[PDB]
């Protein structure tokens, strides 16, 4: 017999062809693909599907899945497509067709006794945000992060130091051991980064062999050719990665310089863009280059009608110049400069920029990666039109560059995407599971390693789970012992070796970085563009082979005002 | 209609029933009020407290349990006292029995 | 007071449905949390006041209208639920498509 | 020396003859008995009797309590009693009489240099309740529980996913070992429930072994015949409990169906006036049976003018059914009927319905099952006047029937009533200590394994405890180390034999739950009738030996208005 | 070249000479030393000083400390001095002048690559605050301390429990083994009371045994002779302090007869005033003896027109007095006393009162103790002008009297003063920084054992940390693992023996307490006045050689209503 | 701000008062916790306003009357007690017998 579209799409989700706006976006995502074998899809609950004997199997733990999200529509890097996910032992087991093989047909995902459901009909998955350029101001940050999506969080800090509220770094073996035993209480995985400015190798080796899974270069720490040359000699041998911020001043040398004591060694470039920091006026002149993989941070994306205003302000009050000084003036204005805002997303529409992250309450906001990566996607639907990738009349395309840059790209720049980044079996589970009409601005469920760890829940005396007030409660996922085992600390090879786990007693599962060398632009899924860029000094103006790049600023958002309290 | 309010049986409850008693004259010879708690061994009160301590031996006041008896300076009561029951061991006070008795 | 934590819960309701109050006084469009904030709060204190389940079933639907929200909200809104203590304890109050 | 019985009741609390009003109800309670000596009281305080030499005597800690809870009236299902209650090593040590051996007689509770004392002069003290119809959709129930006097949670989940909203399941294994591990997080006894619905005993054995101490069958997984034969099979070989949620749907049969597929074996039905599931219209006459254990859920208790209006709505929600489907709206229709609503409050009154449990978030609410029971007892009392077993001018039998409903048989039930569930001597010191104006609603202390747990507590800068605002917050016994010190998980004996706890690491006491085959019907303490039970297919009437069990429904209530904010 | 000194100051915080106002108050500071070299201070931040080859080296972290706080105006008993604080293994290394000895002359403190950097130019710095009336009747105690820069609390008790609420003691082995195992979740260094009233010595050791660093003798357990010369003889035994609430009733005897029972022995003196309680009308005069360390608790600092009036009714409500009863009334008016209250005030500015403290929700402010011993100071000098040990147009030597009150008089009369209590080489590195504005009332950063464990925070999701609403938050020196490395758990010298961090399996660092019986008033840092003390009984006047000691109430203070929302 | 947690704690007692506000305002009779947070927010302004502690002691009592409040509350009600930060520091308030 046969169902109607609309009556399918209302009881399953949608399915090929049909198309999802995100948010209240100009987005539009069409369903490539469906796993499933019409009339045999999988629901719970009274009188449905997952009962014993019908959709649910005899099979031992061994031979089932522990989880199973139902007709999941799936966005990640690889495809847009109508699935049931099968979790395993905290891992993606399998991306595919649920039920019980006794009375279905091409069950590759098998649900038995052991099997928990979490009904994704309806619902659009994701794998977690990936965040690396966290600033350890406070612990509050990780909820804060977690909630918005973002279930990895790679950075340095100590907790509300000067130090720490200008760098990513985490110095020295005494307070990273402490940084890797304070992470254990955090809901979400997390891997540091160890202050790399020295020009002592040995210095560098002592904080990777005491857990860094990277080095930090940053100018306030003095970013040199002699120390940047140093932290990539050790970085080569430890197999961890070196983040940038480059000399703004250009005190060593220009942005050449800087490139040259790099010797086309693999190196994160962190705001490429240059508001957040860098050789002035053209650091983004770095993403032209092979070796450089390039982020942005948040407050500059996408560009609008209040973003210099913000922050002309927002680094005279950091810096603490005055508007009276006009060498303190000439500094802000050689920083902050509306030609690189403005072309900075429109290198991110043509995958030049490869990564978004936050630069956490160092000129970056924690809890808005995501939001403000798909309102960078929208700008640049409206202004530019379809890219030149895309296939039919859908955004599938774009959606797929744009969420590579806050999942797979910075997963692969830190060398921990065999482990997360991807909806990918055998990957960790770490998922999110998202209303449409909430996609990137506010989750239904935020699951880690299997386990739900935060999601939005109503009145808890209440007869059901919906009442008012609802709003985000960390979950079983977040406690204790059931917390350290569905989290990961990343540790450096040489940390590892060196039972560091073991000294420190760190309770959570571990992981080791491997492949941070080796990265590089080409290896950016969906952003690997090396364009032929340059920046006019007295204009500051940028331009790809001899073309303006220029975007013009939003005057209104989507995933603002129509969701937030405040 | 008052929540948690009592309805109490009306009467009385008689205390320290079947123990022996005595009654003392004391008097505070001190410049400093004295109050002393229904328990505790009043042969080792303040000496300020002027009375047949030898009488005492052994006893507690005669009070509701955990009210006190109060002397200012100068002032004369007689107050009724009651002997201690269980092993009749005074440990503490003063120091002066530290055993039977 | 001896206040519980459900009791705590519903102080943050009630401060967001003052947010709300005063925006819509001002003569803004509400929001998605602004308008939900808005309706439960006016059911709360309904309960308080001895209105049955069913009175506000019905008086929830004349809170706001669709002239008074954002584009989107009234979709974005396909019911609103909240728990209060009625004179005969606590109980559940749907209102059904609430904003028309 | 004489004092006025007014004047005595005002220093100590009541006594013998005395009555006492439970909160803003109709019941009133008489002291049956007092367990002291007139003059000899325990009272501490400045110029009080519980000092060195006086009520504290010279003994070593391993000859005297490490608590005295003085004066207080105990109210539980085997008395009414004034008295002192000794705990020693976080379990009660004695009833009785407190004080020093040295100077006071009859003393059966020795207060010592070790001894720490909770002034009960005016309160009223119980046991802690046990709710065994727990859903872990988050674990803001734990707290919640345990402000309104809940001590011990048995139930099953994994968090905020569907399987776990409708049911109280922890699917498998992997589920069992993190639920137990974040267990420990929580300040309340627990107690995990599997998923019984399979017909290869295999897979159920693998979850009692993985520490589950019960199995719930849930029509939403399928309650079919070949399900609950299966588990009540595994049930009789590992010595756990069954809990059933039975069809609705009459899909595989009939209730007698049901209970000939249960062939006289024990089982725990949840919801048995079946408005929170179960064979319609009729799953009500389980109570009939000897080997039936029967709980109510806390929404339909009591019956009220505005139960079935949230009820048919509570429903309509929850299934997805919308008014305009005629055959959703006769399933609705199906499931509430204010007929079994109107007869369970008086099935409770008679002592047919042995236990009363909340459903927690899925058609229950969780801080409410011991504020219910008393509004059923009040509106009992009202309609009903004085129960038959009722000797004297007060309602002793009413409230020790009614309190044994969340105390002890609950944990009959569930096999743990040789740890918790009543004050008796041996038993984990879980108590709960009330003013007689809040008496269960809002509690003075609450007690886990002899340390506070919670409480509520004014301003934390104040000079006292008492200035406002006054909330509930979590004490030392809930904190860390302590916390685990003073609750337990409760295993299966096949999990504890498997060294589940060791290979968990879980860092809780430990206790094995046993005989939860052999407790049947007549077991259930003041709660043990089996009535000749009918009702009518077309008027859904309920009758017993041919006699109407009606009831009206309640205006306003007690333990309402006059105490909560909202 | 030359810098203006307001130039300098702005640049780099005051130097030698230059003076501060303390908050609101009328004291001013004056800086007496500044350990710089002119022209070689280290700054961190862009373009700056602590960079790589400048001012940080090339040094292993062996080498280099692990945290450098630049600039601190210190302010402690031994000086109020201008320089850089190193701190490495969580202990103080040295108080002098950081850099790189490779480019800059007379570096005492290494930076290298393993430094982190807090910025303290234009703050002051001291010691964490010693709070030794601690009752632990609830655990947010902790918080509230920590937040008012109180680093270590010392007290007694087991939850809200009427033991506790009246007294500052932890009854018996297993509530001492329960407090330790909880203390390791509070972000504070804890050492506990246990209950000294026996006359029995075997019922003390047990309690020393099994953890505490003290036992508190308290009339409400019997402040007898007896009780008293037992605790005493237990404390010179093994190494641990008495503190002592004296028998208000003198019931037992008057002061001269505890005094007798004391027997020269070293006692610490609770509220020695005596509206705390206390021998009525003179236990104030304890202060005259060489043997007696005396405290003050604070909600009679400083005396003012709202004091009497708040404490005989806060008396009265504590006691359940009801202003009818002409003895209850009697009482109440030989406490509470407007001579001995407006003469403490006085005992403090002499030196002849040597400590204060809380006496925390049982008479006594957590919050408040640092605050009113700053009213106190400020009200002193109002009346009494400059002290007699005063150089120089500044307040200095009364600022050192008074800040020792709360840190090094506390650690030197509980044991600890070779772990905590001021800023000295090896110490634990318990610090507070303070802008000089919020000085003694909102600190800038908690600092403990050399991670930042509380401190206000902006908004998380902000591009800065300074953003509305700023509130205290727990940092990363406040959680799990890495609280545990940052805090100190103190035990008696008999359980440290007995191995009982081991058995509990505390997770904190111990410390073990010593030289509790050989301090003396000689040793309290600038309060070591003994006056010839006299108390009329008629009167109640307090006077010193035959002079009257008394002082006028405070209308207003500073520190108060300028700073807080109520 | 920098709050501290006692000013955060006295936020949640204001906010408590304000849903008594508007409940009397409304006509009804208060119950136990609505009384309690209305008497005490009085006191928390009277000392922010420089009001003594022996003048609050008594104008607490003139707050809410027996025909205010439901059955039973001022029995409920002993005494009410709060801290305010006075021109001279923090002190205690307590309100005897607050409502007749
Ligand atoms: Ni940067
Ligand atoms: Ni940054
Ligand atoms: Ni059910
Ligand atoms: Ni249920
Ligand atoms: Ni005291
Ligand atoms: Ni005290």
């Amino acid at each position: 017999s046969n169902i109607s579209r609309q009556a399918y799409a209302d009881m399953f989700g949608p399915t090929v062809g049909d198309k999802v706006r995100l948010a209240d976006t100009e987005l539009w995502i069409e369903v490539e693909d469906d796993l499933t074998t019409y009339g045999e899809e999988v629901k719970f609950g009274g009188g449905k599907v997952i009962r014993d004997g019908m959709g649910q199997g005899q099979m031992l733990a061994a031979d089932c899945v522990d989880l199973v999200l139902t007709n999941a529509l799936i966005v990640d890097h690889w495809g847009i497509v109508k699935a049931d996910i099968g979790v395993k032992d905290g891992r993606i087991f399998a991306i595919g067709k649920a039920g019980n093989p006794d009375i279905q047909p091409n069950v590759t995902i098998p649900i038995g006794a052991a099997t928990e459901v979490i009904a994704a009909e309806g619902k659009i998955v994701t794998a977690g945000g990936i965040d690396t350029h966290i600033h350890w101001i406070c612990p509050q940050q990780a909820e804060e992060a977690l909630v918005s999506g973002v279930t990895t969080m790679v950075g340095g800090g100590t907790g509300p130091a000067a130090g720490t509220h200008a760098t990513t770094c985490t110095p020295g073996p005494w307070y990273i051991s402490r940084m890797l035993q304070a992470a254990d209480s955090l809901p979400v995985n997390i891997g540091l980064l160890g202050k790399g400015n020295v020009s002592q190798p040995d210095a560098l080796r002592e904080q990777v062999a005491a857990g860094v899974i990277g080095l930090k270069i940053h100018e306030d720490w003095g970013a040199t050719p002699a120390a940047i040359d140093c932290a990539l000699t050790v970085a080569d041998e430890m197999d961890i990665q070196v983040a940038l911020h480059s000399d703004t001043l250009n005190e060593s040398g220009f942005v050449e310089d800087t490139l040259a004591a790099i010797g086309g060694r693999t190196i994160h470039t962190f705001h490429t863009e240059g508001a957040g920091g860098g050789h002035a006026p053209d650091i983004i002149t770095a993403c032209a280059h092979p070796n450089i993989l390039p982020s942005s941070t948040n407050p500059t994306l996408p560009y609008t009608l209040n973003t210099i205003d913000e922050h002309l302000d927002m680094l005279m009050v950091c810096h603490h110049l005055d508007p009276d000084i006009a060498e303190d003036v000439a500094f802000a204005e050689s920083r902050i400069r509306r030609e690189t805002i403005a072309a900075e997303d429109v290198l991110h529409d043509l995958g030049a920029f490869s990564l978004t992250s936050s630069d956490s309450q160092a000129m970056g906001r924690v809890g808005e990666v995501i939001l403000r990566t798909w309102q960078v996607a929208h700008r640049m639907k409206v202004q530019r039109g379809a890219l030149a990738e895309e296939t039919g009349d859908n955004d599938n395309f774009r959606v797929k560059r744009y969420i590579a840059k806050y999942t797979i790209n910075p997963a692969l720049t830190h060398g921990i995407a065999h482990e997360v980044g991807s909806i990918e079996v055998g990957k960790l589970a770490d998922l999110v599971v998202w209303s449409p009409a909430f996609f990137g601005v506010k989750p239904a469920t935020v699951i880690k390693g299997g386990m739900i760890a935060i999601a939005p829940m109503g009145d808890i005396n209440a007869s059901i789970p919906t009442p008012q007030p609802v709003h985000y409660r960390p979950m079983f996922g977040a406690l204790g012992s059931a917390r350290h085992h569905c989290r990961l600390t990343f540790l450096s090879q040489a940390a590892a070796a060196n039972g560091v786990a073991e000294r420190l007693n760190l309770r959570s599962a571990i992981a080791v970085v491997k492949g941070c060398r080796t990265v590089q632009k080409a290896d950016m899924v969906h952003n690997s563009l090396q364009p032929n860029i340059t920046v006019d000094a007295q204009t500051y103006e940028v331009r790809v082979d001899g073309e303006l790049i220029t975007s013009e600023p939003a005057d209104v958002l989507p995933m603002a005002q129509r969701y937030f309290l405040f | 209609m008052i929540p948690g309010e009592y309805h109490v049986k009306p009467g009385q409850i008689a205390l320290n029933t079947g123990r022996a008693t005595c009654r003392v004259v004391v008097e505070n010879h001190g410049d400093r009020p004295i109050q002393v708690g229904s328990h505790y061994h009043f042969a080792e009160v303040n000496p300020a407290l002027k009375f047949d301590r030898q009488q005492a031996a052994g006893y507690r006041l005669n009070i509701p349990a955990g009210t006190a008896v109060r002397f200012e300076p100068g002032q004369k009561r007689e107050v009724e006292l009651v002997a201690f029951a269980g092993h009749r061991a005074v440990f503490g006070f003063r120091g002066e029995v530290m055993g039977p008795l | 007071m001896e206040l519980t934590p459900r009791e705590k819960d519903k102080l943050l309701l009630f401060t967001a449905a003052l947010v709300a109050e005063r925006r819509l006084a001002r003569g803004l469009k509400l929001n998605y949390p602004e308008s939900v904030a808005l309706i439960s709060a006016f059911i709360m204190e309904g309960a308080r006041d001895g209105k049955s389940v069913a009175s506000l079933m019905e008086e929830g639907r004349h809170v706001l209208t669709r002239e008074q929200v954002m584009e989107g909200v009234p979709e974005m809104i396909p019911d609103i639920q909240v728990e209060a203590t009625f004179p005969d304890g606590s109980k559940l109050v749907t209102v059904h498509n609430p904003i028309i």
